[PDB]
RNA sequence: GUUAUCCGGAAUGAUUGGGCGUAAAGCGUCUGUAGGUGGCUUUUUAAGUCCGCCGUCAAAUCCCAGGGCUCAACCCUGGACAGGCGGUGGAAACUACCAAGCUGGAGUACGGUAGGGGCAGAGGGAAUUUCCGGUGGAGCGGUGAAAUGCGUAGAGAUCGGAAAGAACACCAACGGCGAAAGCACUCUGCUGGGCCGACACUGACACUGAGAGACGAAAGCUAGGGGAGCGAAUGGGAUUAGAUACCCCAGUAGUCCUAGCCGUAAACGAUGGAUACUAGGCGCUGUGCGUAUCGACCCGUGCAGUGUUGUAGCUAACGCGUUAAGUAUCCC
């Protein structure tokens, strides 16, 4: 667990890619912020918290399978970008773009986390935490 | 009885047990699997030491003083 | 259009056992194109296999109005991997053999790609197929996240 | 047009943009110093980071907008994105810092239990060889077939004695421990790890590792012992055109022990390590729980490791598949 962001993406990453509608993951602030938007942007069902032994954990409701789970046209994607071997940052106006704006960028300002829709709409740049399709 | 996980008493524990392994390593000469043994617990004490360095400078410079273990190799 | 012709060869007892291969694309020219392949002892039954295949696997490219792709998208298939992104309208289409005759097949106006990995021309024509396959028209995507299109194309 | 030079194409030195099971490629294996990265919560600060404003980064060139040589090249005017450095005013999410906290990571104690882990010290029996006898009296031994060889100075065979060294039948198993090398007749002693169940405790003490250190099959070497069997070298006998080989008969180093050196192997899972996460089926080893009886099963299960098929996904194919060669992060 170096890191946190990009084992969540990657716990998504897997169930998603293995038809499960059901995932686990451990909450953190980040971790909160993020799904929180994940859900406004809608490429999430329904997120929700449980406790146990001081642990907490956010299940999260995935889209459903497309038309079978043997005929699927669309999956979903995560990208890590700033690790920490590399972190990476943006100015105003290199914040990027992904898809031509039909996924999104998920960004760390001084403001808060956001996508790139409200960073560009309040002026602002930061750490690009991950990529989304 | 103090505090069986406290830094200190673990530094104790561990000088103890490696000046005890001191009589057998040098009885049978031989023995490596012991041997390596004393050089992965003598690693554990060191890395402690080095830890209770950095958190309090007091209470290190007291514990090496008092169980009489070589002074840091960072000087 | 009957993108390449090679002799493939079997051999036996006898001697050398010559057969063609015939890599074949097949579009409309207007948003429709699919892949065959197929195998004979002449050109002519070949080609005719192959058009005949590639007309049973056939799929859609999804088309913006100035006739272009959706988005940038990326492929593999075996050794072939594929690059596509969208181009301005005037650029026309510049790629190399596989995925040019099939992008230019499917009537495809705009386009950049390169096939970076191996060069197979077969394998890149499959591969130019995904990629253009998995391409998300924003209607859609739209329709996916539950959101309205003004919103995403901000 | 040809030659020379440079960049391209070349993703062919790869940040964007590759690889290391079999294609070139994972140190033989660990321990660990610098170095890099490192869980959660609140606060602080503001070094990175971000936003605004100012100074400057000469003119020419490149870029945009006009104008002049009849056009163009070329010249002239005006202006600016990048990107950099420096000052100042703000923001505080993330990295960093500062103060206090938290256990699920890492450890400590406590109680269990399995084990060819290792070093040392005792003890054991088969079998083989030689020697000393008794019997017996012509061949033994060996090969594809022979011969060298051993034997009337009594061989082999068989019984009875001693003596010596080395290796440990059955158990043994697609089983156990070990970091790897490897470790098995038995036993005792000194000791290294492992794993499991309980909050008992500390509270990030973590992961990796350039240099460096320790261990490291066999052959080999130095010194002293020891010397049955086997057996390089060597010799004889064959076989063969030849036979410096294969086969046979002998047989020295060496194999063994003590104290060292050497540091190489297809040291192989041809697979560096740690963490997280992703179907099953059938098995085993250790323990724990509930059930079964109240002690052996039995069942279902929780862990920890270990084996065989196989879904997703991966791959050039073969195949790999919770013990990944899958999906990601960090170091070498
Ligand atoms: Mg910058
Ligand atoms: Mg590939
Ligand atoms: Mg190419
Ligand atoms: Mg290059
Ligand atoms: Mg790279
Ligand atoms: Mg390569
Ligand atoms: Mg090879
Ligand atoms: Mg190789
Ligand atoms: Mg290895
Ligand atoms: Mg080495
Ligand atoms: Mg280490
Ligand atoms: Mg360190
Ligand atoms: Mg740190
Ligand atoms: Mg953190
Ligand atoms: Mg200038
Ligand atoms: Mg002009
Ligand atoms: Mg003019
Ligand atoms: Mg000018
Ligand atoms: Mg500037
Ligand atoms: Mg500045
Ligand atoms: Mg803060
Ligand atoms: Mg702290
Ligand atoms: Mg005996
Ligand atoms: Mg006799
Ligand atoms: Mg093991
Ligand atoms: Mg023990
Ligand atoms: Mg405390
Ligand atoms: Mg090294
Ligand atoms: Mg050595
Ligand atoms: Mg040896
Ligand atoms: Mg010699
Ligand atoms: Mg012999
Ligand atoms: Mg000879
Ligand atoms: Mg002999
Ligand atoms: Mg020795
Ligand atoms: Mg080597
Ligand atoms: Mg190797
Ligand atoms: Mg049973
Ligand atoms: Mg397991
Ligand atoms: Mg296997
Ligand atoms: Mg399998
Ligand atoms: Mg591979």
């Amino acid at each position: 667990g170096k890191d946190t962001i990009a084992d969540i993406i990657t716990c998504i990453r897997n169930a998603d890619m293995n038809r499960k509608g059901t995932v686990r993951i451990v909450s953190t602030n980040i971790t909160e912020n993020i799904v929180k938007i994940l859900l406004r942007e809608g490429f999430i069902e329904n997120a929700r918290k449980h406790q146990e032994r001081n642990k907490y954990f956010l299940v999260l409701t995935l889209r459903h399978r497309r038309n079978k789970k043997g005929p699927y046209l669309n999956t979903f994607h995560l990208k890590r970008v700033s690790r920490p071997g590399l972190r990476i940052y943006s100015n105003y106006q290199r914040i990027p773009r992904i898809l031509g704006g039909m996924g999104i960028a998920i960004l760390s300002t001084s403001r808060g986390i956001m996508t790139d829709r409200e960073a560009r709409l309040e002026g602002i740049g930061g750490e690009i935490l991950c990529y989304i399709w | 009885e103090e505090n069986k996980g406290s830094v200190e008493f673990q530094v104790f524990c561990f000088t103890n047990k490696i000046r005890r392994l001191t009589l057998h390593l040098e009885l049978h000469k031989k023995d490596y699997s012991s041997q390596r043994g004393l050089r992965k617990t003598l690693g554990k004490r060191q890395r402690l030491l080095a830890y209770l360095l950095k958190i309090n400078g007091v209470r290190y410079k007291e514990l090496i003083s008092k169980l009489n273990i070589r002074e840091l190799k960072t000087r | 259009n009957v993108v390449q012709v090679r002799r493939v060869t079997k051999v036996v007892k006898g001697g050398k056992h010559m057969r063609f291969r015939a890599i074949v694309v097949v579009g409309d020219k207007k948003g429709q194109v699919g892949v065959g392949v197929g195998k004979a002892k002449e050109v002519v039954s070949a080609v005719q296999k192959a058009a005949v295949d590639a007309r049973r696997n056939i799929i859609t490219v999804p088309m913006t109005k100035y006739l272009t792709f959706p988005h940038r998208n990326e492929a593999d298939y075996g050794a072939a991997r594929v690059m596509l992104r969208p181009a301005a309208p005037g650029t026309g289409v510049i790629a190399g053999g596989a995925v040019r005759t099939v992008l230019e097949m499917a009537g495809v106006e705009n386009a950049l790609g390169k096939q970076l990995g191996s060069n197979n021309a077969l394998n890149n024509a499959r591969a130019t197929i995904v990629a253009v396959q998995t391409m998300r028209q924003f209607s859609d995507v739209a329709r996916d996240r539950g959101i309205p299109m003004e919103e995403l194309w901000k």
